[PDB]
């Protein structure tokens, strides 16, 4: 079977999970109470596909998920909201006290006595999986539980399982906007987790998605419910090939093999091209060429950076809907013609293409318009280094004067680890600078 | 000053036969010179050569005032480091000895320990007493309670102190210089000793025997007439010969708190301060004769809290870490208080009990010195690195060209 | 679950506590008898942050009244919300301090601290997981300052890892109703800096200025000042009791507001605040709340931020609103007033959002500022202190209770050091 397990850590994780599971339930026709009318109506097929759901005797479908907050206020909304009967009661709240935006608390002192329960639940979920595997970890840098507990969880997972893909969806800090003062310490102390144990990590930024909502969907005052919906669309586009038939399928192994050149380079950038409002859904053809061109615009990126300042090392285009390979090939040829898009010499092909027949679904109340075709582009580029470098500068401004360090030190953490983390980041940045250099004969 | 800095001193313990057979001398530590050390991780076959994300060498250079290898003996180590400082103390000035280390670093062997291979403590004590031999007052008549004030004793108080020290010595009793005299026959030298600790930012005495399970010795930190700080209600004991003082410190260390760790070992969980005060009283004597204080501070080694995350120890571990961090900041300020920089900075000594007790010596009423003992074995390499980062004058990254694997 | 134990000492502390409990009971739909007569379900979701449940669905707050002398007892118990409190928590004595810190700390309060500690231990042991304690009192007084400092010391000795939060009413420079304010204020400030996690500074001059210039009230009383302080207290811990898009608590606010251990003296503020007749002439939006919060005339500390720099600020918004607007407004405030923010913190503003607003409003916001200008309020006090200590103005009253002169001088030095510790960061570097 073709199965994945979703972990969501922290408040950002829980809310993104809410949006994602809403989208999956609408895609597969599953009611909020777990029942499917369509399965009884038809009497055939596996519409409650095993990629994200498990079927019990009475026709109920349980998500293959577990999320943890260390703060009951977030998950207790799930226990009371419309999806209270969908999830298993094992949504592991243990928030007698939260991490207080402290990496050390989430990683060392309060992260324990909760990790055992999480590992037991994950083991129980994995034992039910007689087939393919891959973890999908949603979280946020800048928080305590989203950084420390994620670090501990991935450290334990890499030993318990080892040879299983562990995809990451992280809420990276914005260049200017923020909601905390101790954000850079937590963000830089997560480097070890996202380097050693992760196999592929996608980073997204709140400023970029705010810009996308403001400019494309004409939303003047967006909130996190739109950001989570867009991230859910991206995730569904990634994993569509495991669920629905298509002309060209792309498993997670195919996805990683054609996008990760070297082991230390697994930080691609994500883009959804046909983001458009209902009013602007008209006045536009929305053909394959237009969406493929829109994927490459700097303005549509989900991270605040500029691919024109770097070099593309590999791209994965995943199409859904009324799409044909011929127009896709024409679009890739047109993209290769342009000289504003630069490709490294050591990757002459530089494109992986996957096509799926199922078109995207529209969530009622959402601000995305129904469309016939869509594309998700996932491209590994050196410009992402910029998004790190700025953050590093901020960290330095707080570490020269030793500000806020006593909170981390008093919760069981050596000072030197700070320096170690920074050095690790520097090394990674240097690597991204060196792969982009043209070959010398 | 002639660029005093703080005069850190690094000591490397010799390898043991019981550990060399286990392949612990992996070239991790080696002395580039008497001022510089280089630290290298256990890479290649010493660790897992697989993966190794940018850990090809991981070389770090550290600068020290002086580095003492295993070739230096106990007496040789003491003579070249503390003999000048013992002379300075007997002149009339005060001094301190910070000591930092971890299990197997040999700090307990370096400062105190075997009577034959005398440490810094017994050697300094012997030099001090042999120096003033024949200049001891016949009886105690004066208490160095405060750093600049005195308390007079009557006959009954003297007898009470005699009973106190006799009861302390008899209980828990087991088996475990003059030529350059400053001024004999004009000034009598009287020696008093005290010993206490900081534990969870609470002060606790150690000369008091195990009176009860509860440690109701929460000494308060007051300030004198001039504002100088001082521990209130601390016991002090007069000493007549080196053996009495040494034995009293063995009793005090016996009382000292200890706790297990994540191996089958035991270690201290407190910052223990030992103080010896010499009263110089001339024939006139006047009031509060001159006072000279030599202090030693054994600091709890900074230890990671992941492996130790079981039980309430974690709490005190965090406290220990916090205290040491504050101490480092103070030293950094004292390394900037040097005229080297003109901006200057305030010394945040009030942020912790340990720094506050040592206020006069960051203010400029005394001089301080630090020792760091390191285990050269590879299995403790990370710990050694942390110790270097605590105590190094400066650090350098050679940038290690073989690092950055994966990429061609 | 995270529970808060509330302590209040002195006349000012007791009155602020009474108004604050009235406000919270109205917020959670609690009648004076104790029963719950609310409408929304969320009100009972986290009611046990403040209340304990009795037999017949009656809720009793976790309030301890330290020195409820009969003068304040008869006012509190006979008030509209007097029967709600548990009788056993009313600890009291006779022959109070009488504006004498020595009596409160050493002579009289020392005989009564044991009962208060017994009640505090009984309350704390009855909780699932304690977040921290909360103290309300006034410096410049008698039993309040002295026994509040003594209780803080004993509590932090017993419960070191928990949060110690205090709302202290500082003595104003001009609006003074006691002669020996400087002595008690200096000793209390010496005691607070070593034994509290976060302390909010309140001045009566600032609250009178708010009542006159902003709310346009002609005859303000202490009820209105208690009202404003209670609004601040409710707004600080809103996210502990209700859900929201971005949550926070006392520990998270502390970690983002105290760069160094000794710098934990905050200036609070609240928005919106406008007169009854002028509410129809202005639209309630996030920019208006931000503008009113960051204005210098709205602060309750009686210190102008323009004379110093903001080490770090926190804003807790209440109401349904957009995150983009909040973030944009905070970034705009930081960029336009770059002179009033320390350079070595790239981002000074912490933001939190709670969904449920107050009962009668559409949106609201609470501001906690940490700036160097707070040192001003100490400096004035220190000046007055030395003007009384150079000649021993009223010193024999304190020494007659067994308290040496050195304890005065030490306090001065510590307070002066705190001022110096705040003076490092005002200079640009
Ligand atoms: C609509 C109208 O004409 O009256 C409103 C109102 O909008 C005004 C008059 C109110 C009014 O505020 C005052 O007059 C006032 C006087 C002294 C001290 C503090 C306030 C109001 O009293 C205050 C009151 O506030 C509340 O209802 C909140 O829930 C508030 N309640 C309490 O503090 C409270 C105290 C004791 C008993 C019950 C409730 C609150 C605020 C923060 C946290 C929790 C609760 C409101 C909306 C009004 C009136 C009634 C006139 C304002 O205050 C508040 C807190 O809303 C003053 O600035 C605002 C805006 C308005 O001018
Ligand atoms: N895009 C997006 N970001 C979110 C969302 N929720 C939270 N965040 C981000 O999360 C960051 C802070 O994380 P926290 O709110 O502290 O949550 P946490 O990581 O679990 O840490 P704790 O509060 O200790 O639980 C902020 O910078 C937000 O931008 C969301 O729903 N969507
Ligand atoms: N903000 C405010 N201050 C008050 C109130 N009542 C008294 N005060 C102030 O408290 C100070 C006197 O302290 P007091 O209450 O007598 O302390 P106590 O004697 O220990 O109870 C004066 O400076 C008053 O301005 C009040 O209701 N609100
Ligand atoms: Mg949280």
């Amino acid at each position: 079977m073709r199965e994945c397990i979703s972990i969501h850590v922290g408040q950002a994780g829980v809310q993104i999970g809410n949006a994602c599971w809403e989208l999956y339930c609408l895609e597969h026709g599953i009611q909020p109470d777990g029942q499917m009318p369509s399965d009884k109506t038809i009497g055939g097929g596996d519409d409650s596909f095993n990629t994200f759901f498990s079927e019990t005797g009475a026709g109920k479908h349980v998500p293959r998920a577990v999320f943890v907050d260390l703060e009951p206020t977030v998950i207790d909304e799930v226990r009371t909201g419309t999806y209270r009967q969908l999830f298993h009661p094992e949504q592991l709240i243990t928030g007698k006290e939260d991490a207080a935006n402290n990496y050390a608390r989430g990683h060392y002192t309060i992260g324990k006595e909760i990790i055992d329960l999480v590992l037991d639940r994950i083991r129980k979920l994995a034992d039910q999986c007689t087939g393919l595997q891959g973890f999908l970890v949603f979280h946020s840098f800048g928080g305590g539980t989203g950084s420390g507990f994620t670090s501990l969880l991935m450290e334990r997972l890499s030993v318990d399982y080892g040879k299983k893909s562990k995809l990451e969806f992280s809420i990276y800090p914005a260049p200017q906007v923020s909601t905390a003062v101790v954000e850079p310490y937590n963000s830089i102390l997560t480097t070890h987790t996202t380097l050693e144990h992760s196999d592929c990590a996608f980073m997204v930024d709140n400023e970029a998605i705010y810009d996308i909502c403001r400019r494309n969907l004409d939303i003047e005052r967006p909130t996190y419910t739109n950001l989570n919906r867009l991230i859910s669309q991206i995730v569904s586009s990634i994993t569509a090939s495991l669920r629905f038939d298509g002309a060209l399928n792309v498993d997670l192994t195919e996805f990683q093999t054609n996008l990760v050149p070297y082991p230390r380079i697994h930080f691609p950038l994500a883009t959804y091209a046909p983001v458009i409002s209902a009013e602007k859904a008209y006045h536009e053809q929305l053909s394959v060429a237009e969406i493929t061109n829109a994927c490459f615009e700097p303005a549509n990126q989900m991270v605040k950076c500029d691919p024109r300042h770097g070099k593309y090392m590999a791209c994965c285009l995943l199409y859904r809907g009324d799409v044909v390979p011929k127009d896709v090939n024409a679009a890739i040829a047109t993209i290769k013609t342009k000289r504003s898009i630069q490709f490294v010499d050591w990757c002459p092909t530089g494109f992986k293409v996957g096509i799926n027949y199922q078109p995207p679904t529209v969530v009622p109340g959402g601000d995305l318009a129904k469309v016939q075709r869509a594309v998700c582009m996932l491209s590994n580029t050196t410009a992402i280094a910029e998004a790190w470098a700025r953050l590093d500068h901020k960290f330095d401004l707080m570490y020269a004067k030793r500000a806020f360090v006593h909170w981390y030190v008093g919760e069981g953490m050596e000072e030197g680890e700070f320096s170690e983390a920074r050095e690790d980041m520097a090394a990674l940045e240097k690597d991204y600078e060196e792969v982009g250099v043209d070959s010398v004969e | 000053d002639t660029s005093e800095k703080v005069k850190v001193y690094l000591r490397i313990r010799p390898f043991l036969t019981s550990e060399l057979d286990r392949q612990e001398d992996q070239g991790c530590v080696c002395i580039e010179n008497t001022e510089t050390l280089v630290l290298q991780a256990p890479k290649d076959s010493f660790a897992l050569k697989s993966n190794e994300r940018g850990v090809g060498q991981a070389t770090h250079k550290f600068t020290f005032s002086q580095i003492f290898g295993p070739e230096v003996g106990q007496v040789a180590f003491f003579n070249l480091t503390m003999k000048e400082m013992v002379k300075d103390v007997l002149k009339g000035q005060n001094w301190l000895i910070y000591t930092y280390g971890v299990t197997n670093s040999g700090k307990t062997y370096t400062i105190q320990g075997t009577s034959k291979d005398a440490g810094i403590l017994p050697q300094s004590l012997a030099l001090i007493f042999n120096s003033l031999q024949g200049q001891l007052h016949p009886t105690p008549d004066l208490k160095p309670l405060l750093s600049n004030e005195v308390i007079w004793l009557d006959s009954k108080q003297i007898r009470q102190e005699e009973m106190k020290k006799l009861s302390l010595l008899i209980g828990g009793l087991q088996e475990e210089d003059t030529v350059p005299v400053s001024v004999p026959a004009d000034i009598r030298f009287s020696v008093w000793i005290s010993f206490f600790e900081i534990y969870n930012e609470l002060l606790y005495d150690l000369l008091e025997p195990p009176s009860h399970q509860h440690k109701r010795q929460t000494l308060r930190l007051c300030e004198d007439q001039n504002g100088n700080p001082y521990v209130k209600d601390l016991n002090w004991i007069h000493v007549r010969d080196v053996e009495e003082a040494w034995k009293l410190l063995k009793v005090g260390r016996k009382n000292q708190s200890f706790a297990s760790t994540h191996m089958n070992q035991q270690s201290s969980r407190s910052h223990s301060i030992f103080s010896i005060r010499i009263l110089h009283l001339q024939g006139e004597g006047d009031i509060v004769p001159k006072i000279s204080e030599l202090s030693l501070c054994d600091l709890a080694g900074s230890e990671r809290c992941k492996h130790q995350k079981s039980g309430e120890r974690l709490k005190e571990a965090g406290n220990i870490n916090t205290s040491l961090h504050t101490l480092g900041r103070c030293i950094a300020a004292l390394r900037q208080n040097q005229q080297n920089r003109s901006k200057q900075n305030l010394i945040p000594f009030r942020d912790s009990k340990l720094t506050r007790v040592f206020q006069g010596f960051f203010t400029g009423r005394g001089r301080s010195c630090m020792i760091v003992n390191v285990n050269p074995c590879a299995s403790t390499y990370d710990e050694t690195l942390h110790a270097a980062k605590f105590s190094a004058l400066a650090s350098q990254l050679v940038h290690a060209p073989p690092v950055h694997l994966g990429i061609p | 679950m995270r529970e808060i134990v509330h302590i209040q000492a002195g006349q000012c502390g007791n009155q602020i506590g009474a108004k604050f409990w009235e406000v919270i009971s109205d917020e959670h739909g609690i009648d004076p008898t104790g029963s719950y007569h609310g409408d929304s379900d969320l009100q009972l979701e986290r009611i046990n942050v403040y209340y304990n449940e009795a037999t017949g669905n009656k809720y009793v707050p976790r309030a301890i009244l330290v020195d409820l002398e009969p003068g304040t007892m008869d006012s509190v118990r006979s008030g509209p919300f007097g029967q709600i409190f548990r009788p056993d928590n009313f600890v009291f004595g006779q022959s109070g301090a009488g504006n004498n810190w020595a009596k409160g700390h050493y002579t009289e309060g020392a005989e009564l601290v044991d009962s208060v500690l017994d009640v505090v231990r009984k309350e704390s042991e009855s909780c699932d997981c304690l977040q921290g304690f909360q103290l309300t009192h006034s410096l410049g007084g008698g039993t309040g300052s002295g026994m509040g400092t003594l209780l803080i010391s004993k509590i932090r000795e017993e419960y070191p890892d928990r949060i110690m939060n205090t709302f202290s009413v500082m003595p104003s420079p001009k609006v003074s109703d006691t002669v020996v304010e400087p002595y008690n204020a200096t000793l209390s400030v010496h005691q607070l800096v070593e034994n509290t996690d976060e302390t909010y500074c309140i001045d009566n001059e600032a609250l009178y200025d708010i009542c006159f210039r902003t709310l346009k009230l002609t005859t303000p009383t202490y009820g209105d000042l208690n009202h404003l302080v209670s609004a601040t207290m409710s707004g600080v811990t809103t996210c502990l009791r209700f859900p929201g898009q971005l949550n926070a608590d006392l520990r998270k606010l502390a970690v983002n507001m105290v760069p160094f251990p000794r710098l934990h003296f905050f200036m609070p503020g609240f928005a919106p605040l406008t007169s009854r007749g002028s509410q129809q002439y202005r639209a309630l939006t996030v920019p208006e709340l931000t503008q009113q919060m960051f204005d210098s005339k709205n602060m309750m500390a009686a210190c102008d931020p323009r004379h110093g720099r903001y080490l770090t600020v926190a804003a807790i918004f209440r109401g349904r609103m957009s995150m983009k607007e909040v973030d944009e407004q905070m970034l705009n405030v930081q960029n336009k007033n770059s002179s009033y923010f320390v350079e070595w913190i790239p981002n000074n503003v912490k933001t939190a959002v709670c969904d449920i607003p107050p009962r009668g409003l559409k949106m609201s916001a609470t501001f906690i500022g940490n700036s160097t200008a707070i040192q001003e309020l100490f400096k004035r006090i220190s000046e007055q202190f030395t003007a009384m200590f150079r000649r021993k103005a009223f010193l024999h009253w304190y020494t007659g209770e067994g308290m040496d002169e050195m304890e005065f001088t030490e306090a001065e030095s510590n307070m002066n050091d705190l001022v110096s510790e705040y003076q490092q960061y005002q200079d640009a570097t």
